[PDB]
């Protein structure tokens, strides 16, 4: 697999550095480069395909070597070196559409694609020219054990979830108080809602808290928090927990009240934020508490006044609420982004050829129920495919 | 309570109309001058038919007279399962028909008074004291941190400050915070204080004369309108009953099923 | 039903006694020579005392004197959630105290009957038709194919074959798949076609009489001694009653909560 | 790893075959082995142990190769050679217990244990002598990742579960239908009951059916199924499913007919056996469907018919058994067994130095929540776990 990276480089090297009229002093070192790979594929025969509706084919290896007597590059050696580039260009983008199709339950890292286990032998072990992009760099740290790093901007660490709590509950659904939240992408939006604004609560104040896990423990995270939870803070019509009924939610919005935001890491204060809003700073957390509080105001005007009564009916309903954007993240293993392709690179893949449903992966690859449950052999295979897609994005676009 | 969890994309359950119309009882509770009206007496049962044909089984429906407003108003028991209290306005009853619908409306956790001996405070805004009988005449001095009447003398009764006389019921409110000494005509009437808690959703009170005047609220500030309390316009007491048994199911949507844990045994009418 | 599935080696919950003492209502139906013999009228006060020791609240008990079986067997309500039936045995009340015993004890889904315009079946072993009232002598006329007595003509009630007179209850079984004629008395008593469901859980004889005579079921073959009919000797109702008041904890242990999706209406004396 | 494993074997065969009195020829080869093992060992500082109570202890090689000269082997030659295998066996053992305790989550495979980590290495590849036994071939295999295949005498391989269904209830639980169901071990043992007796049945015939779902699909398994379960055959009081009350029941065995049981492997039906006992086999199956019926007996003898009446009490209450013992099997992942005492081992030298509990074995590494979720990294390093043991059972048992 690292033979397969140093092929995607070199041809990409190739078809950058080797044009018109370009001297041999820029390109003598990647000319060595691609007449060592020549001389290593020569006399090969690979088979690459044969899974759901990706069609068989073979691809057998008789190129000359690249010229070295000239000068500055002239046409002639552009279009030879092209029709051997095309070729290869071809070969390596099957031969990563065809890894990324494969999934192992036992062993996921090690390579399938037999094409690709036969790339993986001592024979082609003098391709190994460069490993310098970030995801060939932590495959290669990882078989030299030690730590990984991959830097994400809006990391969808967390899983699509829509949901909320009720602490006092009646079947009526007219005096209630809980939270709602919504967990998607890189956003966590917490609301904390009181139907009596805080009538009987201790001094005025009830405190809401909220539990957020990671599957990965993010690390060095500047994360944007804001109070004012967008989504929850206008009417709804919301289905009870059982579905029998549905009850209503006519917020109005109060200040959050000593908020206070603990990153934690193996359940030990690892950051803390109180009233801090705008951008801070996780070191290295694996969960996120957020605490508010809905303080009812002792003065009010009489609009206020007349919202928040001490009677029985509560026509309006009190909540506050916090959005916490994670902006950008460090994670020792793999994840999606708003800015890499690579998980779209593998789903088109995997749909254009109607791969069956296979071990380990869940069905369509839908990233909240592969986050859900982020085993070990999964994430093993979510690496390797991934590194593949990194690799096949060189060259194919 | 324990917390109760939900998803936001459940989806939404088929409806339980059938359901609690088959497992449910409906509870009419309606004036003598209705049936006088009506000048029949196959009535009952012709109603309990055309709720059949509604949805309801055929003994679900419960039709209970009473003699007028404020002989309602003494004991309020409500024997059975949803309940609607037809409601005549007519003038100078406002109060006691608005202090029967609050008693109703809401739910009271409430304990005696023996009011010979003690002198009573009022504990906050939800702390009434609940007057019933044949004939409730209060009559309460307010008295001093020293135990001294104020605009009354604690022996004198004839200077005690009445606040109200010759009702059926009596939903008494008095400064809280002040110790008060109560007469109360022990023999006619019982007075006991009583604690406001949540709604009572399992009643329903349908105003059948004139514009919006219940106020169950006592407090001055804040008037608000339930949606148990209904208000109809009327000529007919068969057309009252004819538009009730029609427009059914919206009144018994409006209306939820009773949630508070007794701690007393009573007769329900239940399925 | 749905399946329900349960492990095999979670722990014993702790005792519900206490949640089901706070939480039900226990009735006594006795009949009225037991008030008679004890000569008194606090005793439904001090009996009420006495079970509040065993921990009943106050209002959790309910005594509902009847006059006597034959009597009290005309259409009995249980207005319980925990029915008690004290039962005096008498010579040559066997057959209908044991009328009593199966009707209560075992759960009945009963259908009206029109005697005057169709000729009734019976459906199988489970079916029966029970006939209530003042006074029930149901006389049956065997029908053939063509609608003619066999043992009887159709239309001389004379010749009709009596299984019952003057009884209260009498619950009739026939030979199944005939259709039979009937005539009862249409004033006086009410004849309904019922078919026995499972057990009433809800309900609990004490025979206080004689030997093991109660047989609820009308199969001759089977005899069995259901855990719901329990018996005990007497001499004094006082001692009777205070047997019911010291081991009223194993009486309600072998009675259990009613299950049925009832559709006919009735008042419950339920907290 | 196989460098361990044939550490392991040299020593045992040094133990063995250096005897006193044995011709050199016996030895010679044997000889020149150990030789190689001294001479390659030789200068290797190794450290082992550093985990919960494990003591830290440095192992030095400096060793003199064994002679060769010698036509008849002799007291000194054997106490010398004695000397050396202690110490090599000593090492060897601490070795084994240091791979056993580490564990690890990423690549279970690989080794923990720095000084399994050095073994690793290139330098101590001429130590790799043969890999014979049954889990050092299957391990090689799944190396050059192959078909492994162990064998299993009763492999334990359902989790504890004792446990019932009720298709018909009621809060008197006087008239009941279902199943209850243990498996344990290599046993399935279930029973179905109706308290009627099919009184209402269609055809008086009442259906039930159980499915088993194995972990790991089994391979050529021999199985002894045998009618009337013997658990779930007297009379006995059971909590109820919420455990709020307890319900009795008291079995009346009958014949089950129209037994059949299907093996199953990914919903395919790959063996069917129908009203046949004894020993029976099955090719590959994942799941094991159990289904019979109870029969009521169309005639009865009087007592039996007093037995089951038509009213309601139901005194009595049917059942209808079915017993299903693995008898062996062939599994291509590891599992535990009543023939291998590998599980014991592992544990054993877990507890007795009081390893802290890992991120991937369960606490005190209890089969049954071992295999109740026995995910790929759970196997991996069980398997890693269970091949040491065997290396380190072949000299201390
Ligand atoms: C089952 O048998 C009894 C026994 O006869 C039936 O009682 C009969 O009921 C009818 C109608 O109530 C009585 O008719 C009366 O006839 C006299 C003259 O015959 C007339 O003056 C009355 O106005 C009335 O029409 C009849 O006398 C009465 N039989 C006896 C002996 O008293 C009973 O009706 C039968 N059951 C059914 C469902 O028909
Ligand atoms: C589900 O809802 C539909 C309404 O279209 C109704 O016809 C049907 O009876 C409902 N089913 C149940 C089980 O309530
Ligand atoms: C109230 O005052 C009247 C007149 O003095 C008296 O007859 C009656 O007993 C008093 N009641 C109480 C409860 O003090
Ligand atoms: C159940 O009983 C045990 C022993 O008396 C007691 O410790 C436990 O608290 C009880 N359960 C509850 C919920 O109180
Ligand atoms: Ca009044
Ligand atoms: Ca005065
Ligand atoms: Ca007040
Ligand atoms: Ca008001
Ligand atoms: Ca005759
Ligand atoms: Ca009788
Ligand atoms: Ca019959
Ligand atoms: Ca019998």
């Amino acid at each position: 697999m690292e033979v397969l990276y140093s092929l995607s480089k070199t041809l990409k090297d190739a078809r950058d550095k080797i044009v018109e009229g370009t001297l041999y002093s820029n390109v003598s070192d990647l000319i060595q480069q691609f007449n060592q790979m020549i001389v290593t594929m020569n006399g090969n025969d690979f088979q690459t395909g044969g899974i759901g509706n990706l069609p068989i084919r073979n691809w057998t290896f008789d190129f000359g070597l690249l010229g070295t007597t000239l000068l500055n590059l002239d046409a002639n050696y552009v279009e030879t070196a092209r029709t051997t580039i095309e070729y290869f260009i071809d070969f390596i983008d099957n031969v990563c559409m065809d890894e990324m199709v494969r999934e192992s339950q036992r062993n996921g890292v090690a390579p399938q694609s037999e094409a690709l286990r036969k790339l993986a032998g001592i024979k082609f072990k003098r391709i190994n020219f460069n490993n310098s992009s970030e995801y060939i760099e932590n495959w290669n740290l990882q078989n030299r054990r030690q730590r990984t790093g991959f830097v994400f901007h809006k990391p969808n660490i967390f899983p699509y979830s829509a949901s909320f709590t009720l602490n006092r509950s009646q079947p009526m659904h007219d005096n209630l108080m809980g939270t709602m939240w919504l967990n998607a992408g890189s956003e966590i939006q917490v609301a904390g809602f009181d139907y009596s604004c805080a009538l009987n609560a201790p001094a005025n104040i009830q405190q809401f808290e909220h539990i957020v896990q990671l599957r990965r423990a993010l690390t060095t995270a500047t994360i944007t928090l804001l109070p004012d939870a967008e989504r929850f803070s206008f009417p709804r019509v919301i289905n009870s927990a059982d579905g029998a009924t549905t009850w209503f939610f006519n917020p109005i919005i109060l200040r959050p009240n000593n908020v206070e935001v603990e990153f934690l890491l193996n359940g030990q204060i690892i950051n803390t934020y109180q009233a801090r809003f705008g951008t801070i700073v996780a070191r290295n957390f694996d969960t996120i508490r957020l605490s508010f509080q809905l303080m009812r105001p002792p003065n009010m005007t009489p609009a206020v006044n007349a919202l928040f009564p001490q009677a029985q009916p509560f026509q309006h309903h009190a909540t506050v609420g916090l959005t916490l954007r994670i902006e950008s993240a460090v994670c020792e293993s793999v994840l999606a982004d708003a800015n890499e392709t690579l998980l779209a690179n593998v789903t088109a893949v995997r749909q254009e050829y109607a791969i069956p449903v296979g071990p380990v992966f869940p069905p369509g690859m839908n990233w909240t129920e592969l986050i859900t449950n982020y085993s070990p052999s999964r994430e093993d295979n979510l690496q390797r495919v991934f590194t593949v897609a990194s690799i096949r994005s060189m060259l194919i676009k | 309570n324990i917390p109760i969890t939900g998803s936001m994309d459940t989806v939404y359950s088929n409806s339980t109309r059938e359901e609690v119309f088959l497992t449910s009882t409906l509870c009419l509770y309606y004036p003598t001058e209705a049936s006088t009206q009506i000048s029949d007496g196959e009535w009952k049962d012709s109603l309990s038919q055309m709720f059949l044909i509604k949805g309801w089984p055929t003994g679900s429906v419960y039709f209970k007279e009473y003699s007028n407003i404020v002989d309602f108003s003494v004991d309020p028991q409500l024997y059975c399962d949803y309940n609607l209290v037809l409601m005549k306005y007519d003038q100078s009853l406002e109060l006691d028909m608005s202090e029967l619908a609050d008693l109703i409306l809401n739910e009271w956790l409430c304990n005696p008074m023996d009011i010979t001996l003690y002198y009573y405070q009022q504990s906050g805004e939800s702390n009434k004291w609940i007057s019933m009988g044949s004939s409730c005449t209060v009559k309460v001095c307010p008295l001093n941190t020293q135990t001294l009447g104020i605009g009354c003398q604690t022996t004198n009764v004839d200077s005690f400050e009445t606040v109200a006389e010759n009702e059926k019921l009596a939903i008494v409110d008095v400064v809280d915070g002040i110790n008060h000494k109560i007469n109360l005509t022990t023999t006619t009437c019982t007075i006991r204080n009583c604690k406001k808690l949540g709604p009572r959703e399992n009643v329903a009170v349908i105003q059948v004369g004139g514009a919006n005047i219940l106020d169950i609220t006592a407090d001055p500030t804040t008037n608000p309108q339930i949606e148990r309390m209904m208000r109809v316009n009327w000529k007919r007491w068969w057309q009252v009953f004819y538009t009730i048994v029609d427009y059914i199911n919206q009144i018994v949507q409006v209306m939820s099923k009773r949630s508070r844990s007794l701690n007393s045994a009573a007769f329900y009418y239940r399925v």
